[PDB]
RNA sequence: AACGCGACGAUACUACCCGCACGUUGUAGACGUAUAAGAAUAGGCUCCGGCCUCGUAUCCUAGCAGGCGAUUCCUCCGCCGGCCUCGAAGUGGCCGUCGGUAAUUCGCGUAUUGCAAUUUAGACACGCGCGGGAUCAAAUCCUUUGCAGACGACUUAGAUGUG
């Protein structure tokens, strides 16, 4: 392509005051479309494994589940 | 530090345009005379084609009904795209901007008032201070080259002229520092020591 | 058909021009010189090989 | 990920001279001089021992690290022509038309030049001027063959690329018209 | 129309200027590049054709030929010239003494009741210490110039026209060190050069003139029809042209009586 | 002969009035001083006498050069430009035109 | 998020009848201030238990200052952060001095490269790492190397930036 | 082999290595936190020389080319003032250029008008036999 | 380019030029309006010793808004000549004469502007003055031409001539 040499119309990014206020409207409904749906209606990943201190982590959920069971 | 001076003459070899434009606005509008020098050695960052696209997409905006009149004049030479810069960042459709382009002189090359003058520098706007070391440049001589300046050729042999003959005044500069170290070095066996042990505790 | 602008167009232009067409044109220079030099020949301040002076808006007004 | 650290080597034989300037790379030797210009790399030159060149960069990224390999090589490249050269050998093959090639050396500019004629029958000729330092000689040894040899790769090998580009068939079929010059051996002349 | 030959508007002057000299290449041997002459008409010739591969191959054709009649123009000055950042700029212009009054009568519009004082004083600085004036005005162009140009006119008494007044023009040397056309500037002073010497037979030339003026005419034609674009009426003629490739096919001497 | 100087003055330049974007206060001119730059050094020169000197047509007191007085008034930003009260606003036409800015009334 | 310090909060639940004593949770929070480490206690007890400010009491708030503020050590930050697409894990290390100074380093860090916001990030744990092989991170990694010492190229000087027009042209060297 | 180099000479931070700053006092780098912080430490005994153990940038640093020949990585404040008075280095910076031309800065800042007319005319004294010299030579 | 520029010819008046004399003469704004290497920025400069973040540097900088004499000197500045140099929008160097000159030192003046009020001071341009040099011109209208033409405008010719 020879934009260089001979570049097109240019797409301006300027924005004009009536397309702007129908994109706050078109964001509005779709909102309140998502908000309806929901209403109409019908996780943990854990401990990374590049953390240095899984194991000594692990060892304090045993230990604490161990007190727990003593307790109860 | 802060200095009104009568002509501050800039050269403009290894500058980036806009932030030189900028900076030169500003002191047209405060009321102070600047020259340019070297408008073919300019720099605007980016690639070539970046900036060769951003022309040719200016050539474009031509006007339909007669272009001898009201259209935009897509001008060239080195020295006038950067005038058109700095013309972008001056009220030039009032009197006190129409003032203010009076107070500047932007020229191609070097021309012969201004080789025996100080070329001042902007390190506000210096090339190899603000660009990061890897990003691609270019320069406003190859640019106009490339659009239509017919005297490329002409400025580069004067600029080889005007260097040939500052070659010659260097030698005659060394020879001078050398001749001034040699007659300070022989004044202080004949200077009375009160006078130089004084000018030492006063750091002169 | 090719353009007058055309690469080859003006690649064999120039083929044309050093091989063929250019003796040519050096050969009726030198005739036509020889007979332009026929009619033609047919201190240092006073003497001038000094070159003096004879007999402002690059410049702000000093 | 910004590297503090990345340095490569460049081993130096006995009989060369090695001469950095800024960024200019001057390598001397038995066959001649060579010189080329880095400015467009930033990288540190250094000597590490008596024989060995080394090139760092710092604080630089994965992609400055990386243009450190092709400036090994392309210094390693004017080390390997400079003591040994470079050669490459050109086959010229045809089914019809035996094709004529001239060479002849130029006194001005100093260059070779190679003439093409008789092309599957054209009666243009095709002329190639060479690059300064790349010599071409008629091989009496086998058949249809010319070499390209000189101190400078990127100069060998662009000069008997342009051979190639300029002997090319157009408006034909491939399959059938096979003639054309095309490089057969690539290597050192010592 | 052409987009071309847009400002369709009246030549600016009546002479037209050549707007472009050939390009200068100092190993060249020292030449003049233009000239001028009177247009007197046109005539038929009958030429024995030389063309391989023409169908009128060594036969008879039947050509319009145009006569430009040219008196020997004569040599009256040297201009230097200079380049600049800016385009080309005249430094020096050194004149001859012993002016005619026919290039004189050019620097006036009313020839019949001035004082005919121009270049009175200039004739002076010929003699005022040895020429020292002249001398260093000359030195000038060789040692600053990089192209110095001829100032040549024709003369009016050898054509048959009711004018008197002469036509000045600049005429380029090409082919040389500065120095060395300019030894033949100021040799070729005072002189009369024929076209004998500035051109040859069997050559192309470019001829440059103002063409037929019409007045104001309407777009039948002045466009050729059934903003600029758009056909409108106003002047068609008295445009400056440039023509290119014409063949010389005769340079008659005048003197021979049988041309 | 001396062969030196006799200022006594700080110089300095009138940059604009007080304003905003579009609105424009004349009652207060903005000051650019001599090798100031921080409002530190702007602090020393507070309170500090301005004349603005220009040059009329007419001889009226023996004199044919003008002078409106007035004083500084507070530092302006951070850049060491300072705002300056005057008995009358100073004239649009003089924005870039030079002050004279003196030593009185010193405190040193 | 601005200087942040290290926090002790420890809140209840009002005391009642049925249970007197309550339960007295504790907290280590990052907060700008006093009001901001109340404020995420509340956020982050109502997430967890049954507890709000309405019928909870806050018992004590304590600073909590680095023991050795002038010791290099090197940080491990486990956190959450919420996208568009959900709840990731991420495990990062800083070099740091206190362990203030490495969360303000995270929530930069965050910030810049996957545009989290203060509102969508949960930090986990803080740990010192006490011995050099616990770095795993390769930029972490580099600045442990044995006699690490490295040059800095092209060094742009400090000019003051009201000296507009310098004489002679700077240097990156030094 | 001749292999013929001039590229750069840069220093280097690194453990044992003297900074300055900018209020004009001297650091020493103890550990290195990053590419751009350093943990300094300036133990001197004079006031104008020293500085607190702290984070310093490296922007608002200058390399000196001072450098403590073994000081260990992590040292606190006492192994570093043995290490600074046993290389001396206030002495070292003393000599310094860097040091010579701050000094020579304090002095002018110093003059008072007075100081400043005697500097003048004494100056004329020195420049006149400087003038006599130009002349013979 | 009808508000871009260069070279050259003749320039009557007026005053074209030189010297110095002053302006109720006009300014987008004088007050030390002082300062030439080139080039690189992952390198440079150098007297070849060494030096480089840094123009917070260098020069100049004292005397009724700034004398006359002395000693001491060829220190600094300026005007005119000769030799040369400087064309990108054109200048500096050397030599010489003359004048001024705290580099060291000295004798006699300043008051009253009353406790501050721009320190009227620079530059270019524009005028008026003398007393001296120099110069003695063109264009338009009118008549004519038709290479031109709606009118203007354009190519021409009108002073003794190849009219």
């Amino acid at each position: 392509a020879g934009t260089i040499n001979k570049p097109k119309k240019p797409t301006s990014k300027r924005k004009t005051t009536r397309l702007r206020a129908k994109i706050s409207k078109r964001a509005a409904e779709k909102k309140r479309k998502e908000r309806k749906l929901a209403r109409k209606n019908p996780k943990d990943p854990g401990i990374p494994n590049l953390f240095p201190y899984k194991e000594r982590l692990l060892q304090q959920r045993e230990e604490e589940r161990i007190r727990r069971k003593e307790e109860l | 530090m802060s200095s009104f001076e009568s002509v501050v003459v800039i050269d403009g070899k290894g500058h980036l345009l806009g932030r030189l434009a900028s900076i030169v606005a500003k002191q047209l509008l405060s009321g102070q005379k600047i020259v340019v020098v070297r408008c073919e050695a300019l720099n605007i960052s980016g690639e070539f084609f970046r900036a060769k696209l951003k022309y040719h997409a200016y050539l474009r905006k031509m006007t339909r009904y007669n272009p001898t009149r009201g259209g935009p004049f897509h001008f060239r030479a080195p020295s006038r795209i950067f005038y058109k810069a700095v013309r972008g960042m001056i009220p030039h459709k009032t009197a006190r901007g129409a003032a203010a382009l009076e107070r500047l002189k932007v020229f191609e090359g070097v021309p012969p008032p201004y080789d025996k003058k100080k070329k001042m520098v902007v390190p506000q706007a210096l090339r190899v201070l603000r660009l990061q070391p890897g990003r691609k440049y270019c320069t406003v001589g190859r640019l106009s080259h490339e659009v239509g300046w017919k005297y490329q050729d002409v400025v580069a042999r004067l600029e080889e002229r005007r260097k040939a003959k500052g070659a010659a005044y260097y030698e005659r500069k060394k020879l001078a520092a050398r001749q001034l170290s040699e007659a300070k070095k022989a004044a202080a066996a004949k200077v009375d020591p009160k006078v130089s042990e004084a000018l030492a505790a006063y750091g002169y | 058909a090719k353009s007058a602008r055309a690469s080859r167009i003006k690649e064999n232009h120039q083929r044309f021009k050093k091989n063929i067409a250019g003796p040519v044109e050096a050969a009726r220079l030198e005739r036509l010189s020889a007979k332009l030099m026929a009619i033609a020949q047919a201190s240092g301040v006073k003497s001038g090989k000094s070159i003096g002076r004879k007999d402002s808006s690059i410049v702000f007004p000093m | 990920m910004r590297y503090i650290h990345s340095e490569e080597t460049i081993p130096v034989p006995e009989n060369l001279k090695v001469s950095i300037k800024s960024r200019l790379v001057t390598v001397e030797g038995p066959r001649g001089k060579l010189q080329k210009d880095l400015s467009h790399i930033a990288v540190n030159f250094s000597v590490v021992k008596k024989g060995v060149i080394g090139l760092e960069i710092h604080h630089g990224s994965r992609k400055d690290v990386a243009a450190l390999r092709t400036v090994r090589t392309i210094i390693n490249n004017m080390i390997i022509g400079v003591t040994k050269g470079f050669k490459y050998k050109m086959r010229y093959v045809y089914a019809h038309f035996p094709i004529n090639v001239n060479v002849e050396k130029n006194a001005e500019t100093g260059c070779y030049e190679v003439e093409i004629r008789n092309f599957i029958g054209e009666k243009i000729v095709r002329k190639v001027v060479m690059a300064p330092g790349v010599e071409v000689e008629i091989s009496k040894a086998q058949k249809d063959e010319l070499i390209l040899s000189g101190n400078s790769l990127e100069a060998v090998s662009q000069s008997a690329a342009d051979i190639q580009q300029i002997c090319k068939v157009r408006n034909k079929d491939i399959r059938k018209f096979l003639d054309g010059i095309y490089v057969s051996e690539k290597g050192n002349i010592v | 129309g052409s987009l071309a030959f847009l400002p369709r508007k009246r030549a600016a002057r009546h002479r037209g200027r050549v707007k472009s000299f050939p390009k200068d290449d100092p190993k060249k041997p020292v030449h003049l590049t233009a000239a001028m002459g009177y247009k007197a008409g046109m005539t038929t010739i009958v030429r024995d054709l030389d063309r391989p591969g023409a169908k009128a191959h060594k036969k008879e054709v039947v050509e319009a030929v145009t006569i430009i009649d040219c008196p020997p123009m004569v040599v009256v000055g040297l201009v230097g010239y200079i380049e600049t950042p800016r385009g080309l700029r005249s430094l020096t212009t050194v004149w001859a003494e012993h002016l005619s009054d026919e290039v004189k009568r050019r620097f006036y519009k009313n020839w019949y009741k001035s004082k005919k004082k121009a270049f009175t004083k200039y004739a002076k600085k010929y003699a005022e210490n040895n020429g020292a004036s002249i001398t260093r005005e000359l030195e000038r162009i060789k040692k600053y110039c990089t192209v110095v140009r001829v100032l040549a006119h024709t003369q009016i008494r050898k054509t048959p026209l009711k004018q008197k007044k002469a036509h000045l023009m600049e005429i380029q040397i090409n082919g040389g060190s500065v120095a060395d056309k300019v030894e033949f500037g100021r040799s070729l002073f005072e002189k009369p050069v024929t076209i004998d010497t500035i051109f040859e037979k069997d050559e192309m030339i470019d001829v440059i003139a103002v063409t037929k003026g019409h007045g104001f005419v309407g777009v039948t034609a002045r466009w050729g029809t059934k903003q600029w674009t758009v056909a409108r009426a106003g002047q068609m003629g008295y445009h400056h042209r440039t023509s290119v490739n014409h063949k010389i096919y005769r340079i008659g001497k005048g003197d021979d009586e049988a041309n | 002969p001396s062969e030196a100087g006799h200022r006594l003055y700080v110089k300095g330049r009138h940059l604009s009035y007080q304003r905003g974007r579009r609105n424009t206060h004349p009652k207060t001119s903005l000051i650019k001083i001599e090798g100031v730059d921080d409002t530190a050094a702007a602090n020393f020169y507070l309170g500090k006498r301005v004349a603005y000197v220009y040059r009329a047509q007419k001889e009226v007191r023996g004199t044919k050069i003008r002078v409106i007085w007035g004083k500084i008034t507070r530092p302006h930003g951070n850049s060491g430009v300072v705002r300056a009260k005057f008995t009358h606003p100073l004239p649009a036409r003089s924005f870039g035109a030079s002050v004279r800015i003196m030593l009185y009334p010193s405190s040193i | 998020m601005g200087r942040l310090q290290e926090y002790q909060v420890i809140g209840r639940h009002l005391p009642t009848e049925a249970n007197p004593n309550p339960a007295l949770y504790r907290m280590r929070i990052f907060a700008p201030n006093e009001v901001v480490a109340k404020s995420r206690f509340w956020y982050f007890l109502r997430g967890l238990k049954k507890v709000k400010k309405a019928t909870g009491e806050i018992v004590s708030v304590n600073v909590i200052s680095e023991k050795h503020p002038l010791k290099v050590k090197n940080f491990g930050i486990w956190l959450r952060y919420d996208s568009r697409s959900g709840t990731h894990n991420m495990y990062k290390e800083y070099r740091e001095t206190s362990r203030v100074a490495a969360v303000e380093a995270m929530y930069a860090d965050m910030a810049a490269r996957h545009r989290a916001r203060f509102r969508s990030i949960h930090i986990l744990k803080v740990v010192e790492l006490e011995k050099t092989e616990d770095v795993k991170r390769p930029y972490i990694k580099q600045l442990v190397a044995k006699n690490l010492s490295f040059p800095l190229p092209h060094r742009v000087p400090k000019i003051s930036t009201k000296k507009i027009f310098s004489a002679k042209r700077p240097s990156t060297f030094s | 082999a001749e292999i013929n180099v001039e590229a750069t000479s840069w220093r280097r931070v690194e453990v044992g290595r003297v900074l300055k700053l900018e209020n004009g006092s001297l650091a020493a780098i103890v550990e290195i936190i990053d590419h751009k912080r350093v943990l300094a430490d300036g133990p001197s005994s004079d006031p104008k020389l020293a500085t607190p153990r702290g984070i310093v940038p490296l922007s608002r640093a200058l390399l000196t080319p001072i450098v403590i020949p073994k000081l260990p990585r992590g040292a606190r404040t006492g192994a570093v003032k043995k290490a600074w008075e046993a290389y001396g280095v206030d002495a070292k910076w003393k000599e310094t250029n860097w040091a010579k031309k701050q000094l020579q800065q304090e002095r002018r800042q110093s003059l008072t008008d007075f100081d400043r007319f005697k500097v003048m005319r004494l100056k004329k004294q020195r420049r006149f036999e400087e003038r006599k010299a130009l002349a013979k030579i």
